[PDB]
């Protein structure tokens, strides 16, 4: 015991005061470890895993099993010593001295008789004096792991089994598989259950059933890239901390497990707030205050993130699939980044691909990245690693006609499933993003026309996927009046940050609307109309010192009398 | 060890794999032919009477969009390992480009990536009795079935780390929607899947089974168990809810369509069920403690209904 | 704090004297690594981000509350040491002296109980010196991170992150990701306004 002690750790004795967490749920593999420890040669077990599903604690639960006195007499009164490789190779400079402690080691083992060894991370087994082809660890153990006169347990990751225990074949051989499944919902809820007292001691505070079942649930649901239960007693924990840092009883409901997954992934699982609440139930008027009409399309994005943020989502499916299709200008873009600038604050968290250059077969590959063997393998793709950044976001695909079919086929996949996966092999989940498809084709009859002209050129498929098909109706007076409003309002915003105010007259907006108005309308005309009579003889006025910084200017017109066309009138900066 | 379920098949086990029909049929309404054929694949596997060089069963399934290709293959990984994530799904609509095949087994040595290996292969590996179903295999080029024609027909794949994978235990499944009154969509399917494929891999099958358009009946059993998933959602927050016949009836009025499939009858629930439950819900016209009961109002159950209004309690 | 000093710098004795900047509107982010380092197991905190964000700004930020004393009862009066990743490999010219410093710069953290690592650049931790007979700082230092007795403060670019430490899950596992994004315009103004006087 005076040798082990230096180069281990006596897990055995750490279960004697408690040291180690209660484990809940491993009969099974526990039992597995057991059954294969009592072989009569090779009977060294390795749990193969997962990164998180507990490969640690059931040999945690093995060394408690052992202490308790479950174990049968094969086990029995069996100290288990996890062993620090690193331990033994530090401060070995002479090869007499690693080669020389492995081996007092192994005499020690073997002359008590009552040591199980464990090692964690095996994939540091082969190579830990030297190099793969001299005397390591490995060329030293494997002679007694394969006549079983060594008990000695595993622990690896099943990407470290496949990368570097699995190439040397010799401790494949001599190590049989147990595999420590990821526990389900249910089995994630009943571990944290187990695991009340120790929190509840450490944190001071006091968690609820519904807390634990709420954590389990979201952290099953949300989190994409760990693997349960690691992820709920991480949410269990964190609201732990919060509720300690903010107290200085305290009591921890889903609240604070949904906020701190809000923290976590940025998406919005929170009870609504009041203020929230009356947002929400009024956001096609705070839609509205920048998208002019279109009242179809604000609606049916009012209604999918009302039903999103109200927990009535299929978790299979995205937030929304839209396809905005209609004639340009009408704002396919604009409802787009209007919900972004709603549902961020900012237009940049708008993750926008335009589809004008996909327009040859060799570009879909730039969504999910480059199969391995290839260039660009190790970047991976632009938009899955611009979702996995932001689990919550808009992504808008512009003028989806442009692009062939392979996008459209490679993207079916996100629209059903909900899922996405790279040449790199992750999977990145889509089932929280809002995907909107901008289409110009086809130019009640318009409806017509555009369903048809969607029928001609996507299969079945993809419009089977979509969830709302709306096609945009073209403008109209009163609201390209609204419109030029808008247009003047932002440019004088734009003029108050060089210290001038601007304000036209009724006649000059009407003047405007007349001189802007046509079937293909929006701001692709009668923003060359601001661009060509108000802000360019601005520019020429305040660039010849008239009208300088210091006086509101007045837009008013002349030669005109506010019904005919207006093609004598003239704009004059007062 | 190997997870592989080769035991003494017990009472219990055995009378619900002669019941297999209708377990499958529990989540799958309508599509007796494919659940029958997937049945027998199963229970000759489970029997002891199976090709030891062959694949445990491979399938091509074909029809309309949205008739249940993927619910039964999601349909049956429930049953065979009782929850969805263990089917192993790779999805052929990714395989456009012919460099990508390489993502099925990995990069030869010397190249970038060769380390990690492939995607299917170590996922095989990793669950040698998995159901690996290949979605929409008509997008992908004819160069990645390539790869699969030894799968299908001696069950073993070389990766390119070299070692040999086993899949002489795994059910294929794969997914096409070529073709798109019963027999001549059979025909048209059955001439379309031989006019894209090689017949040297369409040999190498086990079944090609085309899938038939829901009518009245199944779509209004559709209903029932699409609304399920609502009732359910709902249970989370304390709530219940329940439809009256008329609600029923009208969800399948407006949701059936048979040049399309099961996907507008999941709108017409979303629209017509969920929108306005959100909005009652958030303004708090309803909350925790209370029943919902939906009916419909201003229609007599006979008549198309172009005006009944969805009311809620 | 004789073994440590070798390897790293200590930034509350640098925040004593004041020769770290002032750090402006950063009051969320340090919360969150308050909130990270707070916690029972796994309370290790990587400030994932863009490059020049102000990844160490933050923690030059906390070991400010630090020394002036704001954080909670959990993190007061300890003292916040970066470690140099590069002196710990620097003379060693055999295979168990990186080990061997490792192993006594963690048994002096352990036996003080009083003292927060900062790793720059998290992603060097794989393969922190690999020869052939070497076990590198990772897999030393992953039993302490994983059931909590070390607390360790990264800083890692998105791309680094994502090219390096994503390739290790067992690593990954173990940090708390938290995004230091980029500061607003009005974010950069008050910045801006803190840093004036140290410009004049
Ligand atoms: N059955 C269980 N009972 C209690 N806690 C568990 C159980 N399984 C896992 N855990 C918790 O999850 C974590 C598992 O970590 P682990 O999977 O051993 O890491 P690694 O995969 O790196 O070995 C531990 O912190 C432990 O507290
Ligand atoms: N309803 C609207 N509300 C606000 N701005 C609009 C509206 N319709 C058009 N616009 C203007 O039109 C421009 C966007 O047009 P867009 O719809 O993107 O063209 P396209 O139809 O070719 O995509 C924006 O600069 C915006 O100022
Ligand atoms: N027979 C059925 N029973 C239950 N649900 C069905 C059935 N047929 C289709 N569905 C619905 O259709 C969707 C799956 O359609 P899928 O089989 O993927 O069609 P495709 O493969 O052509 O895209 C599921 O959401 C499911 O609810
Ligand atoms: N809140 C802040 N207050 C003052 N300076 C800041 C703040 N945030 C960032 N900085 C500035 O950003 C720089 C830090 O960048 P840093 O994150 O260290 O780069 P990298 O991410 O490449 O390590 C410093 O020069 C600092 O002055």
């Amino acid at each position: 015991s005076l040798v082990l002690d230096q180069f281990g750790r006596n897990l055995t004795a750490a279960a004697m005061e408690g040291k180690l967490d209660p484990v809940i749920g491993r009969e099974k593999e526990i039992e597995r470890v057991m059954q294969v420890l009592s072989r009569r040669t090779k009977n060294n077990p390795v749990l193969i895993g997962e990164p998180g599903v507990g490969k640690t604690a059931v040999v945690e639960g093995l060394a408690q099993a052992i202490v308790h006195g479950e174990v049968p007499e094969t086990l029995k009164d069996k100290q288990l010593y996890t062993l620090d490789l690193g331990s033994l190779v530090a401060g070995s400079r002479y090869r007499g001295d690693f080669e020389e402690r492995l081996k007092k080691v192994l005499k020690e083992i073997n002359t008590r008789g009552d040591i199980i060894l464990f090692i964690d991370e095996l994939h540091t087994l082969v190579g830990a004096g030297a190099a793969e082809g001299a005397i390591d660890a490995a060329s030293i153990l494997k002679p007694k792991l394969a006549r079983g006169e060594l008990q000695t347990i595993g622990a690896t990751t099943l990407d470290e089994y496949r990368k570097y225990i699995e190439k040397d074949a010799a401790l494949e051989r001599r190590f049989q598989p147990v595999q420590v499944g990821e526990p389900t919902v249910e089995h994630t809820i009943e571990i944290l259950k187990g695991l009340r007292d120790r929190y509840e001691a450490h944190h001071r505070v006091s968690i609820t059933d519904a807390a634990m079942v709420a954590a389990a649930t979201l952290a099953d649901r949300y989190i994409n890239d760990r693997f349960l239960p690691d992820k709920a007693i991480d949410l269990i924990d964190e609201a732990g901390a919060r509720m300690r840092i903010r107290r200085m009883v305290a009591e921890v409901d889903d609240e604070q497990i949904a906020e701190v997954l809000g923290n976590w992934t940025g998406i919005p699982v929170f009870k609504l707030t009041e203020a929230e609440t009356t947002r929400l139930l009024r956001m096609e008027e705070e839609l509205h205050k920048r998208i002019i009409g279109q009242e179809d399309a604000v609606k049916a994005v009012s209604k999918a993130i009302r039903r999103t943020r109200a927990g009535l989502k299929d978790p299979k499916r995205p937030s929304g699939s839209f396809i905005f299709a209609g004639p340009s200008g009408v704002g396919k873009t604009e409802l787009s980044k209007a919900l972004a600038n709603f549902l961020f604050g900012d237009d940049d968290a708008l993750i926008q691909i335009d589809m004008g250059e996909f327009h040859d077969r060799f570009t879909a590959s730039r969504l999910f990245g480059a199969p391995p063997g290839y260039v660009g393998y190790e970047e991976g793709g632009q938009l899955t690693e611009k979702v996995r950044r932001k689990p919550f976001s808009v992504v808008l695909f512009d003028e989806i006609e442009k692009a062939h079919q392979e996008i459209y086929n490679s993207l079916l996949q996100v629209l059903e499933d909900g899922r996405l996966t790279d040449g790199q092999g992750r999977t990145v989940d889509f089932k929280n993003t809002v995907l909107i498809f901008t289409s110009n084709l086809g130019t009640e009859r318009m409806k017509q026309k555009v369903n048809d002209e969607l029928k001609k050129h996507f299969r079945p498929e993809f419009l089977n996927r979509i969830d709302d098909i709306i096609v945009f109706h073209q403008l109209t007076r009163e609201e390209i009046i609204r419109m030029v409003d808008l247009m003047i309002s932002r440019v004088a915003g734009q003029l108050k940050s060089k210290d001038m105010a601007l304000v036209l007259t009724d006649a000059a907006k009407a003047l405007l609307a007349k001189r802007g108005f046509d079937p293909v309308l929006g701001a692709r005309p009668l923003r060359r109309t601001i661009q060509r009579e108000i802000e360019d003889q601005l520019s020429e006025k305040i660039l010849f010192e008239e009208v300088g910084p210091g006086q509101v200017v007045t837009v008013d017109v002349d030669n005109w009398d506010g019904e005919g066309p207006g093609e004598d009138a003239v704009f004059t900066f007062t | 060890w190997t997870g592989i379920p080769v035991f003494k098949l017990t009472e219990a086990e055995t009378t619900r794999l002669l019941r297999m029909e209708e377990e499958l049929h529990k989540r799958i309404i309508g599509q007796e032919d494919a659940v029958k054929a997937v049945s027998k694949a199963i229970r000759r596997t489970r029997a002891g009477l199976k090709d030891p060089k062959r694949p445990s069963g491979s399938f091509i399934f074909a029809g309309p969009s949205g008739v249940g290709k993927t619910e039964l293959s999601k349909a049956l990984a429930n049953f065979l390992f009782g929850d969805d994530d263990a089917l192993i799904q790779i999805d052929m609509g990714e395989f456009h480009d012919r460099f990508t095949a390489s993502r099925l087994f990995g990069a030869p040595p010397g190249y970038v990536g060769y380390e990690e290996g492939g995607q299917l292969t170590e996922k095989v590996r990793r669950k040698p009795f998995s159901v690996v179903l290949f979605d929409e295999i008509e997008k992908a080029h004819q160069e990645i079935y390539n790869s699969l024609l030894q799968v299908l027909e001696d069950g073993r794949l070389t990766d390119g780390q070299g070692r040999t994978v086993d899949f002489k235990n795994t059910v294929l499944i794969f997914t096409s929607n070529l073709g798109t009154d019963y027999e001549r969509m059979k025909q048209k399917v059955n001439d379309e899947l031989k006019k894209h494929f090689r017949p040297e891999f369409l040999n190498r099958i086990d079944d090609i089974i085309v899938f038939h358009q829901l009518t009245r009946e199944e779509i209004i059993r559709m209903v029932d168990l699409m609304i399920s998933r609502v009732a359910g959602q709902l249970k989370s927050k304390d709530m219940a809810l329940v439809l009256t016949d008329a609600a029923k009836a009208l969800l399948a009025k407006r949701g059936f369509d048979p040049v399309l499939g099961a996907r507008p009858l999941r709108r017409t629930i979303q629209r017509e069920i969920e929108d306005q439950l959100s909005e009652k819900i958030l303004f708090e016209e309803v909350g925790p403690g209370q029943v919902v009961t939906v009916d419909v109002d201003n229609w007599d159950g006979e008549g198309p209904g172009e005006d009944a209004v969805f009311t809620f309690t």
